[PDB]
């Protein structure tokens, strides 16, 4: 049966893409510090196959870990756009959520979901490198629940 | 100095700052307007703007003096007077151990001499004087804004100037580009009324009109 | 405790219900309205009165700096109970 | 204690007469417009306007324009003045010359049908202060009140 | 109005539009740009995808917080339909596909799913009902996509009666498959044209004039009950639209002719992919079709709506089609096309 | 006082500068690196098997918010908008009235999420311990929106977290 | 837990619930509070 | 009083020279503009932009303002020429996304109470 094949190959590509995040070495202020304490020993977490890679080329994912100001969102959307797909966005810290703290400055954009699509949001200022960790497994299990080639036999 | 909970008074440093504020103030006399010492021994000489270049000079080559080090140059934006703006030097002589504060005024449409020809860590300290503040200075080797974005209208540390700004960002899809949009917010800055209407500090009392 | 509106919306602690021609409704489409079940105006409610045998007695909330602040409260009045105005508890003076 | 009236039975949008005779909701566009058909076919005596007790002098004179360029002088106001006499063309004839302020100058007031305690609270209460600390003689014709 | 969808602020992000919008087929060309414009003014958007969430994440910085949601429907289950619409002011269709599946053809794409939408709207006390049809559409087309949109639309007209039926011409902008189809044949060498594309006559018209006109014919009362039609400026025979793309381009044109019957075969062929087709036989039809020219019909002017010339946003869409040699190339270097006089 | 931090002068008798030459030539503390990042090979890493094993926290840990109630049930909070004044991010947003029964208690209690810092200083406010932020940190959402906290999703929170709340409250309410 | 158990009150769940972001049981958030101004309903009669 | 420091010019002769010097160095960047960054806009387009917003400050008479209106005039021509804004800084100017807003009364009194 096709619906049996297709959902079979979906979860072939789904592990392959959860299994093997590998995010942008991008990271904006406080939090980038906590995004550090997260691939250092304690938690490891090129222990569940994440790996940062500076080129956007060849990323999957984008971190935004800290304020996201004016002046920086058009860099922010562009190394974005770079990024060949499938992509995802996580969103950390207050300041990416909603601009945090900085909410009512002048120079602050309120979210970075007013300049690119968001995946999934850490709360914290900072999160805790365990939190962010929850954040990257709870991605994973969002890849894992696509249905791109079910969708397309249906489609 | 034995009350626990209150800070001791160094009188040693008061005298010896206010001997050297008189000091300062004889041998510039042209330049020189107000000169003072704070409770908590800090002296600050008060100049015109067109000394900045002589007095900063002095201090700096001055062997009784010697403040090599420029820690700070910024502005403070006093909107109730004629020249708002408060341009303050913080200097360090570490021969003497000693921290000195030259203040003068400007507005927003007169230049201020600027003072790389003595320190040159005044280059960006100017230029973001000038970004926040407006304020000219003439014959900087390049001024141009530093902190707020390419092409930002306005200078957002005048006490005028309003909070969240005149303008936002956001990526629009139309056009494929980030693009600047009038202020909105969902929830407005709320404003809270904090002062006292009853007098804390007397001896700060002013007198009446 | 809970109620529900005709549309079947469940009308919260605070009395606040989308009414029927409210667009404000279609959020809870394949979602849920999160509503805390347990009501506190019907929990202090359910609360047995303590009789006490002095004009004024304290309450700070129990267990001492894990309370509120104490306040004393009159029970001169003989047709109402005396109330916390911190935790809602009541009191009544044993006709002494 | 009345500003609480300011959140029941407010007029919200501009209503219109349906078929059916109810008024319904509709546009500003479309209520102005039946306005306009209707104050532009109409001249003279046949447009008048009565004014209540809480408009202000801006509205007050944007309507008098309006209502006299169709020639229409029918300007009114539900609290009557006598206009025999001078009436309006003086001010000093409808206004409280001596001012709230002179009334703690008096020596003698006679207050004539009025209960100035509900009409003008604190008017009242100015009377009483100059009562208390000047002496002043007071005088009612009138029903008695309190 | 109910005291929720009442207009407030000044037409911004925060502000509140009083639209409640729900938008099928929100997830291609011309739903993005509609979308777009809802969410730029504050208005409420709902957007129903059968495809996979990921494919709607472009929509999500499209609206304020709670702005834009998202449903699940399928097109041939009335109860998902009913779901979407039960508390919106106007339902917005752009469903539909340029060729048929194993599983949605013709026929289901462009009568019976629109007319589903459009019965269950009515009985939900939808006010206003936005219908999307195309200008060539006619009964006795050859392309059995046209003949398909000439059927549903009337039976849009029956169920809807005040359905307001917009016409537009073929539309072009970053996603169109109209400029990006003409500059993507240079992969195959030649432009194969019937007669040349010298019998043909089209008058595109521009993705955010059909958007400027969508909102307006929300916000208008008179466009209830009427048919518009969109179309461009100017008029252009396709040899001399085909070959005004090459040049903005910058890419060698060796326009070709080739009879009506071989292209036919030529797209039997690109109809086997089990992907999107390159091609099909219909495309064919539809590309060789010469745009109506219906006056007794309204168009954008009516709405409001200046019709932007094809020569300003030209190399817009086609700058990615050039080399590195040409990226450069400016938006006044190409001789624009010849334009019939009309 | 102070210390030089690279003022010394190599020695220049025959055998020393037959023991640099030999390093220079055999790249000797080059070696002694390798050595080093050899015995770390052999040494038991500090990885911890997360989600199975937890990192250490303290009871002081600044969380997830929550609204506590008294042990009859009553809402600790009594709307006096203490935590609301002193919170720097404005992250708070409340409305009060009276109750059926006149109580003083609030009608609205947001807390927007991503605009708080987790500073804690609402909690240090607040006069009866009504608002708190606990020890969950593991509330990671897929939207913006279900990070904006009213009062029904934050009594929720209490409800759910009550139990190890107070433990922890206990733990620490002697310090503060 | 075990050696020493929690406090127990009648409010507390009794069914500890995961995160529940990403399905039907997700939190969306609502303004708590009543409507603030009150609009006149017009008369239902005829009048003149 | 109305003595004060000269920022440059000391007449409004010499400021004027001053903003058609600047008109100049604006006029002729703009076609490499349109070219460098890719811009979409017609050269002439550009220019009208330019002269746009060279007729805004067109009432001036202090010499002191029309300095700093040519020093800030100056800096963003810098900005521009060494490419430190983006695309999305140059089309800020033509504020491409921001819709017509109502200028007479009835437009206005329809949408809301600004005046
Ligand atoms: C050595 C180096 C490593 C090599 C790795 C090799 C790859 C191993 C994994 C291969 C798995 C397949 C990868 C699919 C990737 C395709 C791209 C993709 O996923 O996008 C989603 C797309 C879905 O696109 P779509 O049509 O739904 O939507 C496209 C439009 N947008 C962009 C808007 C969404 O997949 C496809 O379009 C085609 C997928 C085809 C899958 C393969 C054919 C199906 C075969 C089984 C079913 C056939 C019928 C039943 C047969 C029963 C009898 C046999
Ligand atoms: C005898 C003559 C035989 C040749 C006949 C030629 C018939 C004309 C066929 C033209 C097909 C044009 C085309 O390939 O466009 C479809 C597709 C466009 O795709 P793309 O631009 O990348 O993004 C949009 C979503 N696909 O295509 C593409 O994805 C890019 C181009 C693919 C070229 C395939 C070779
Ligand atoms: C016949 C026997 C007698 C001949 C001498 C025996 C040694 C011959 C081996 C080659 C020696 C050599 O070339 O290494 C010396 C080289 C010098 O480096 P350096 O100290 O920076 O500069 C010299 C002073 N200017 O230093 C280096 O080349 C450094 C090499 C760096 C990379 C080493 C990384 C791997 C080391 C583990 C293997
Ligand atoms: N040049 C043009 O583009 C012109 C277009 N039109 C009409 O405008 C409307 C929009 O066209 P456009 O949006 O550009 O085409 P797109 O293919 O770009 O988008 C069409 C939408 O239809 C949806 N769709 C198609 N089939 C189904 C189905 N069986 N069930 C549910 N959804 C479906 C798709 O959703 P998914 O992505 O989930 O498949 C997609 O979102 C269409 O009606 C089209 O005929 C008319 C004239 C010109
Ligand atoms: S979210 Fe908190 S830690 Fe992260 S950048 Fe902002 S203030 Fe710093
Ligand atoms: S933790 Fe700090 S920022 Fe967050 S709500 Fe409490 S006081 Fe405000
Ligand atoms: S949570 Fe505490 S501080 Fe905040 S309003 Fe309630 S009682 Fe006051
Ligand atoms: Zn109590």
């Amino acid at each position: 049966r096709g619906e049996y094949v297709v959902a079979k190959l979906d979860d072939l590509i789904n592990w392959a893409r959860r299994s093997s995040l590998w995010p942008m070495t991008f990271g904006l202020a406080c939090c980038a510090v906590e995004m550090m304490h997260m691939a250092a020993p304690r938690y490891d977490m090129d222990r569940f196959g994440v790996v940062f890679r500076a080129s956007p080329r060849q990323s999957d994912v984008m971190i935004v870990a800290g304020t996201l100001t004016n002046k920086m969102a058009p860099a922010l959307r562009k190394v974005y756009d770079q990024m060949p797909e499938p992509r995802y966005v996580v969103s950390m810290g207050s300041c990416a959520n909603g601009g945090g703290y900085y909410h009512y400055s002048y120079s602050v954009v309120r979210g970075c979901d007013r300049i690119v699509p968001v995946d999934i949001y850490v709360p914290g200022c900072p999160p805790t490198a365990e939190a962010l960790l929850y954040g990257i497994l709870q991605l994973q299990k969002k890849i894992k629940r696509e249905k791109r080639l079910r969708i397309w036999y249906r489609r | 100095d034995t009350r626990p909970t209150v800070r001791p008074r160094n009188d040693v440093a008061h005298k010896q700052l206010s001997a050297f504020g008189e000091y300062v103030a004889e041998i510039l006399p042209k330049y020189v307007q107000q000169v003072q010492v704070s409770c908590f021994n800090e002296l600050e000489i008060c100049i015109h703007p067109d000394g900045v270049i002589p007095v900063l000079t002095f201090l700096r080559d001055h062997s009784n003096a010697q403040f090599k080090s420029l820690a700070d140059l910024t502005a403070v934006d006093i909107p109730t007077r004629q020249n708002r703006f408060e341009i303050v030097y913080n200097l360090l002589s570490l021969r003497f151990n000693s921290r000195i504060r030259v203040k003068t005024y400007t507005d927003e449409l007169t230049p201020i001499e600027s003072s790389v020809p003595v320190y040159k860590a005044a280059n960006w300290y100017e230029r973001e004087i000038w970004d926040m503040f407006g304020v000219f200075f003439a014959n900087h080797p390049d001024l141009r804004r530093i902190l707020t974005d390419y092409g930002f209208e306005g200078h957002p540390f005048r006490k005028d100037f309003p909070l969240s700004g005149y303008v936002e960002l956001r990526y629009d899809d139309e056009v494929k580009r980030v693009v600047a949009e009038p202020v909105e917010l969902a929830q407005e800055f709320r404003k809270f009324d904090l002062n006292s209407p009853w007098e804390a500090f007397p001896a700060y009392r002013q007198p009446p009109e | 405790g809970v109620r529900t509106s005709p549309t079947g919306e469940k009308v919260t602690h605070t009395g606040q219900v989308y009414d029927d021609g409210d667009y404000r409704k279609v959020r809870f489409v394949g979602r849920q309205k999160e509503v805390n079940e347990n009501f506190a105006i019907d929990l202090i409610a359910e609360q047995p009165v303590s009789q006490v045998g002095s004009r004024v007695i304290s309450c700070d909330g129990g267990g001492g700096a894990l309370g509120h602040p104490r306040v004393y409260i009159n029970l001169d009045k003989e047709t109402k109970t005396g109330t916390c105005g911190y935790c809602g508890l009541q009191f009544r003076q044993q006709h002494h | 204690f009345a500003y609480d009236g300011l959140k029941r039975q407010r007029l919200t949008e501009p209503m219109v007469r349906n078929e059916k005779g109810l008024l319904t909701h509709t546009t500003w566009e479309d209520a102005l417009s039946r306005v306009a058909g209707m104050l532009q076919s109409f001249q003279g005596n046949d447009v008048a306007a009565i004014a209540g007790g809480l408009v202000d002098a801006e509205a007050l004179i944007a309507l008098k324009d309006l209502l006299n360029r169709v020639d229409s002088d029918t300007l009114c106001t539900e609290e009557v003045f006598p206009t025999a006499g001078a009436g309006t063309d003086l001010r000093s004839n409808y206004l409280l010359n001596t001012t709230i302020a002179g009334v703690e100058e008096a020596d003698v007031v006679l207050l004539v049908g009025t209960n100035p305690r509900f009409e003008a609270p604190l008017f009242n209460a100015r009377i009483r202060k100059s009562w208390l600390h000047n002496d002043l003689k007071v005088a009612l014709i009138g029903s008695p009140v309190d | 109005l109910h005291h929720a969808v009442i207009p407030h602020g000044k037409g911004g992000r925060s502000s509140v539009s009083g639209i409640v919008a729900t938008v099928f087929g929100a997830t291609g060309f011309l739903g993005r740009y509609v979308v777009n414009h809802l969410g730029r003014m504050g208005s409420q958007v709902i957007v129903p995808h059968r495809c996979e969430p990921y494919d709607t994440m472009h929509l999500r910085p499209m609206g304020d917080l709670g702005q834009i949601i998202f449903m699940d429907w399928n097109g041939r289950d009335k109860d998902s339909i009913r779901r979407a619409v039960e508390h919106s002011s106007v339902v917005i269709n752009l469903v539909g596909r340029e060729w048929e599946t194993q599983n949605f053809d013709f026929e289901d794409v462009f009568v019976k799913i629109p007319q589903a939408i459009a019965q269950v709207s009515k009985e939900a006390g939808v006010e206003k009902f936005i219908h999307i049809s195309h200008l060539n559409a006619d009964i006795k087309s050859s392309s059995k996509y046209l003949r398909s949109k000439a059927v549903g639309e009337k039976e849009v007209r029956e169920t809807f009666p005040e359905a307001t039926i917009i016409k537009p011409a073929e539309i072009f902008g970053r996603e169109d498959r109209f400029l990006n189809y003409f500059a993507n044949i240079r992969w195959f060498g030649g432009v194969p044209l019937i007669s040349l594309g010298k019998k043909t006559v089209k008058q595109p018209v521009y993705i955010v004039d059909v958007t400027k006109g969508i909102i307006n014919a929300i916000k208008d009362p008179d466009a209830r009950g009427k048919t518009f039609a969109f179309v461009g400026p100017s008029r252009y025979l396709l040899f001399d639209l085909v070959q005004y793309v090459f040049a903005v381009a910058h890419r060698p044109f060796l326009p070709y002719p080739l009879p009506h019957f071989a292209y036919r075969w030529i797209g039997r062929l690109f109809e086997i992919s089990p992907f999107e087709p390159w091609t099909t036989r219909d495309k064919v039809e539809r590309i060789h079709t010469t745009d109506k020219i219906l006056p007794h019909l309204p168009g954008l002017e009516d709405l409001g709506v200046e019709a932007t010339p094809l020569e300003l946003k030209a190399i817009e869409v086609l700058r990615r089609h050039r080399t590195y040699r040409w990226l450069s190339s400016e938006i006044e270097d190409v001789q624009p096309a010849k334009t019939i006089p009309t | 006082t102070y210390k030089y931090v690279n003022l010394r002068e190599p020695s220049m008798d025959m055998k020393s500068v037959t023991d640099r030459a030999a390093q220079t030539l055999l790249w000797t503390e080059l070696i002694r690196g390798l050595g080093m990042t050899l015995s770390y090979l052999f040494r038991e890493p500090a990885t911890i098997n997360y989600p199975f094993e937890k990192g250490p926290l303290s009871p002081r840990f600044r969380g997830e918010h929550a609204l506590r109630r008294y042990p009859s049930g009553e809402e600790r909070c009594i709307a006096c908008k203490l935590c609301e004044a002193v919170c720097p991010a404005q992250a708070i947003t409340i409305e009060a009235e009276p109750r059926a029964d006149g109580s003083r208690r609030t009608t609205r209690y947001d807390i927007d999420m991503t605009k708080c810092i987790y500073c804690g200083f609402c909690q240090e406010a607040c006069p009866v311990d009504a608002i708190v932020e606990g020890p969950n940190f593991e509330f990671s959402t897929e939207t913006h929106e279900e990070l904006l906290y009213n009062k029904e999703k934050l009594l929720n929170n209490g409800d759910k977290w009550e139990a190890e709340i107070a433990a922890n409250i206990q733990a620490d309410y002697l310090y503060r | 837990p075990t050696v020493k158990p929690p406090t127990a009150r009648k409010f507390i769940w009794t069914n500890h619930k995961f995160n529940l972001s990403g399905t039907p049981q997700q939190y969306v958030p609502y303004s708590t509070t009543r409507k603030k101004i009150q609009e006149w309903v017009p008369p239902s009669t005829p009048y003149k | 009083s109305t003595s004060v420091k000269p920022i440059f010019s000391r007449d409004m002769n010499e400021a004027k020279r001053r903003v058609r010097e600047l008109y100049r160095a604006w006029y002729r960047e703009v076609p490499n503009t349109v070219h460098l960054f890719q811009l979409d806009i017609s050269v002439k387009q550009g220019r009208d932009k330019v002269r746009e917003m060279f007729k805004k400050n067109a009432h001036i008479t202090d010499p002191r303002v029309v300095d700093l209106l040519v020093i800030k005039g100056k800096m963003e021509l810098e900005e521009t020429i060494k490419v430190w804004k983006q695309r999305t800084h140059v089309m800020r100017f033509f504020h491409e996304t921001e819709a017509p807003r109502p200028k007479d009364f009835l437009s206005k009194f329809y949408v809301g109470h600004d005046p």
